[PDB]
C-alpha cells in the first residue's frame, strides 16, 4: 500500500511521533504499513497499534453516537441528518473492516504465544463490537456472534495460559463485560464476569511488584466503576 | 452514563 | 468539487451538524462547497467557515510544534522527524492556500460591507501568519508583509466604520497584536495596539446591551491576557 | 506561554 517504500523502523518511529502530536490518523496509517510488512509485531508495537486505531474509531464513534441521537428526536425535516449519520457510519464501518483485515491477514494466524494471540482476539472482539453498535440489517446477528466468538476464544486462552492479574486478561474481561451488557443484552453475564474478574484478580494482587500491582489494580478500578454503575 | 470499556 | 452536487442549505445543515459532532475536517469541506456555490455568505455561514478551518488548521499548528520541538532537540538519529514534519507542515500549508484561495476565489472582491470585508480581511490575516509561522525560504519576508498588509487594510476599515467595540474590530485587532508579538518582532507594537483597543473599547461599553457588553468583554479580556503575559 | 489569538 501508500507505506510500503518506508521501512519497518521509520514507521513505527512516526507512529511514536504521530501519538506524541495527537495525529492518530497518521499513527494508524503508520502501523498499518508496519503490519503489512509480514512480520509479527512486538509488544510495544501491538500497543502501538490498538491506541492508534482505539483513538481513531473512537472519534468515529462518538461522532456518530451525537448524530444518531440527534436523528432519533427528529423522528419523534429533510434526509440530511440520516445522510450524515449513514456517512460517519461507513467511515467507521471502513476502520472496523480495515483493522478486521489486519487481524485476518495475518497477524491471528501467526500470533503462536499467549499474549499475543488474546490481544489480537479481544482486538477482534472489539472491532466486530463496533461494527455491532452500528448494525441494523440481516447480517446483525452474526455480527454479534462474530464478536462473542472472538471474545470467547480469548477468554479461554487467557483462562488457561495468563494469571488473572494480567493486564490483557484484566481488559479482555472488562470489554466483554462491556459487551454483555451493552450488544448482547445480557446484563447479569456482564455483572457476572466483572465481579469475577475483579474478585480473582484481588486474590492474586499478592504476588506481584509494585509497577506491576499498579497496572493490574488500574484496570481492576475500571471494573469497579462498571459494577458501581451497574448495581 | 456509557460503560468503561478499557482505556489508557 | 466533490460538494458540487449537494444544496447549498444542505451543507449549511451538514456544516452545523458536523460542529455538534466535532468533525471539522468535514465541516470545513462542507463549508468550502458552499462557498463555491458562488453566493456571498451570511453573518453565521461566515462564522461557521471560520470556526471549520479554525479547528483543522489548529490542530495541524499543534502537532507542528510538537513535531518541531522534538526536530529542534534532535539536532542540539536519522531523517524521520524532519520528514514527519514536513509532512505535517505540507498539509498544514495546503490548508492555509485553500483558506486563501476562497478568499481570493472571490469573497473578498465581492465583499462590501464592513462586517464581511474586514472578517475576510482578517482571516486572509490569520492564514498567512499560519504560513509564517512555519516559513524559511525566500519568500518568508513576502509571507509576513502579506499577513500585515491584510490585517492593516481590515484595521483601516474598522477604525473607520466600526464602534470600538464591535467584536470583529476586536478580534482584528488581538490577531494583528498577535502577529506583531511573534511574526514581526515587534512586541512594543503588540503592547501598544492591545492597550490602546482595551482602553478605547473600555469607554464605548456604556452603550451596548447586556448581550453586546458580554460579547465584547469577553474579547477584551483576551487583550488583558496577552498584556499581562507581555508585561 | 503562547499568546492567545480570538477563540471561542
Ligand atoms: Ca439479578
Ligand atoms: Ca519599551
Ligand atoms: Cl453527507
Ligand atoms: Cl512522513
Ligand atoms: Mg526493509
Ligand atoms: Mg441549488
Amino acid at each position: 500500500g501508500a507505506m510500503g517504500s518506508m521501512e519497518r523502523a521509520s514507521l513505527i518511529q512516526k507512529a511514536k511521533l504521530a501519538e506524541q502530536a495527537e495525529r492518530y490518523e497518521d499513527m494508524a496509517a503508520f502501523m498499518k504499513g508496519a503490519v503489512e510488512k509480514g512480520e509479527e509485531l512486538s509488544c510495544e508495537e501491538r500497543n502501538l497499534l490498538s491506541v492508534a486505531y482505539k483513538n481513531v474509531v473512537g472519534g468515529q464513534r462518538a461522532a456518530w453516537r451525537v448524530l444518531s441521537s440527534i436523528e432519533q428526536k427528529s423522528n419523534e425535516k429533510g434526509p440530511e441528518v440520516r445522510e450524515y449519520r449513514e456517512k460517519v457510519e461507513t467511515e467507521l464501518q471502513g476502520v472496523c473492516d480495515t483493522v478486521l483485515g489486519l487481524l485476518d491477514s495475518h497477524l491471528i494466524k501467526e500470533a503462536g504465544d499467549a499474549e499475543s494471540r488474546v490481544f489480537y482476539l479481544k482486538m477482534k472482539g472489539d472491532y466486530y463490537r463496533y461494527l455491532a453498535e452500528v448494525a441494523t440489517g440481516d447480517d446483525k446477528k452474526r455480527i454479534i456472534d462474530s464478536a462473542r466468538s472472538a471474545y470467547q476464544e480469548a477468554m479461554d486462552i487467557s483462562k488457561k495460559e495468563m494469571p488473572p492479574t494480567n493486564p490483557i486478561r484484566l481488559g479482555l474481561a472488562l470489554n466483554f463485560s462491556v459487551f454483555h451488557y451493552e450488544i448482547a443484552n445480557s446484563p447479569e453475564e456482564a455483572i457476572s464476569l466483572a465481579k469475577t474478574t475483579f474478585d480473582e484478580a484481588m486474590a492474586d494482587l499478592h504476588t506481584l511488584s509494585e509497577d506491576s500491582y499498579k497496572d493490574s489494580t488500574l484496570i481492576m478500578q475500571l471494573l469497579r466503576d462498571n459494577l458501581t454503575l451497574w448495581t | 452514563r456509557r460503560p468503561s470499556s478499557w482505556r489508557q
